């Protein structure tokens, strides 16, 4: 009143965690990344 | 099968999958996988008339 080794866990998990939502704003070259907007502006061919 | 029908000369370019137009539209609408082959031939001699 040390525990970095228990703080690193979670913190690693959490990062690793943040960027699997982070990574679906991208569109991977596509139009767009709203699996709406994509369809909603174009014909399904 | 064998559909058969007669239609002008510039849309033909509708019989094919995926296409929008009058006559794909509501005429006859192909799948969008389709599998067979398209043919087409000009009548004007047979069909058309004074």
């Amino acid at each position: 009143s040390a525990l970095g080794k228990l703080q690193d866990v979670v913190n690693q998990n959490a990062q690793a965690l943040n960027t699997l939502v982070k990574q679906l704003s991208s569109n991977f070259g596509a139009i767009s990344s709203v699996l709406n907007d994509i369809l909603s502006r174009l014909d399904p061919p | 099968y064998a559909d058969s029908f007669v239609i002008r000369g510039d849309e033909v370019r509708q019989i094919a999958p995926g296409q929008t137009g009058k006559i794909a539209d509501y005429n006859y609408k192909l799948p969008d996988d389709f599998t067979g082959c398209v043919i087409a031939w000009n009548s004007n001699n047979l069909d058309s008339k004074v």
